[PDB]
């Protein structure tokens, strides 16, 4: 009877996943046939094909987290984190727009808010400087190098990341990577590292402390990028879901999205990897399953979430969890 | 704590 979470078994090295396909958009297998695809075409390092450890089959069934926490080998901390918003759209729909039929103006500031986010570009974004930072430790060898050569592109592309504080989540991501200074992973090499990225889907109004209305329908001034940058503070982000408007009414607190160092010019046909909940086969809410979504079926979201982020961090070049191409189903 | 594992 228990939903208690349930730790998937190890598989075989040589056990293949069984067929899926995805259906408009999006592809789902159960975690114990994941685990067989990611053993497959994600498990290198040093391309030799590994088994998923215990601890990672452990992290991995925790949900939507999972998947991230298992690609990056750490708990997503979402310290580097971008997003774009319309700050002009946002303040003429409120100045020129009506709540609509049912509607508080703290529920249409609130919506408003949350469709002045444009997710492509926010994608787009944390795009374009994730290959700013590869192209910094190419062929850096120490972190002074790789920061002197982030700072020196950012400057000639007069990009407003140049004028970030040294020790801000942007210039310390790097250094803050524990796989980095880890002697079997980067080894303080920024050449043996790479640029990763993943997706958040969370609520804005998380201050415990604020009106009800912002716990119910949102706070717009809550998790905005800043100008020029496009960075969003995740500092207040504690994991608190939206709060419910009638009762028995349940929400999802996040959502986590893996994207890792896709290739594919079209943002459209990038694929997100993401479970829908916590592995418990012998319990309610059953066993994990593992979506891989195109890009608008990830994006499009839930209204459990009016915010989205997307995070850079780092992983080693050794590994194979951001390969060039991701595949949905099987074969 | 607050509770990770998508349960509403």
């Amino acid at each position: 009877d228990s939903d208690d979470r349930v730790t998937p078994p190890a598989e075989p090295l040589d056990r293949m996943p069984d067929p899926y396909r995805p259906s408009y958009g999006r592809a789902e297998t159960v975690v114990n046939n994941y685990i067989r695809k990611w053993q497959q075409v994600y498990s290198h390092r040093d391309g030799r094909k590994q088994q998923m450890t215990e601890e990672q089959r452990e992290w991995l069934s925790y949900g939507c987290v999972g998947v991230t926490w298992v690609n990056s080998g750490q708990y997503p901390t979402n310290r580097l984190a971008f997003a774009s918003f319309d700050e002009d759209r946002f303040k003429n729909e409120l100045k020129n727009g009506r709540p609509r039929s049912g509607e508080t103006r703290a529920e249409f500031e609130g919506r408003v808010a949350k469709e002045s986010f444009d997710e492509e570009k926010g994608f787009q974004r944390a795009r374009e400087v994730a290959s700013v930072m590869n192209r910094a430790l190419e062929n850096a060898h120490d972190e002074s190098a790789y920061l002197d050569n982030l700072k020196k592109e950012l400057a000639n592309g007069n990009d407003a990341l140049r004028n970030e504080d040294a020790r801000s989540p942007f210039y310390s991501a790097l250094r803050n990577t524990p796989s980095f200074k880890e002697r079997n992973g980067g080894n303080h090499d920024p050449s043996r590292m790479k640029a990763v990225i993943y997706s958040k889907h969370f609520w804005s109004g998380q201050d415990r402390s604020s009106s009800a209305d912002k716990r119910k329908y949102g706070d717009p001034d809550a998790f905005r990028p800043a100008p020029g940058t496009g960075l969003v503070d995740m500092s207040r982000d504690r994991n608190i879901p939206r709060s419910p408007t009638s009762p028995g009414e349940g929400f999802v607190n996040f959502d986590y999205g893996w994207f890792g160092a896709q290739t594919e010019a079209d943002a459209d046909k990038t694929v997100w990897t993401h479970g829908n909940h916590y592995h418990a086969p012998n319990g309610s809410l059953g066993a994990m399953h593992v979506y891989e979504s195109k890009f608008r079926n990830w994006s499009e979201g839930y209204s459990d979430f009016d915010r989205g982020a997307y995070v850079i961090t780092f992983i080693p070049k050794s590994w194979n969890t951001a390969p060039d191409k991701v595949k949905q189903g099987w074969p | 704590d607050i509770p990770i594992g998508s349960k509403m």
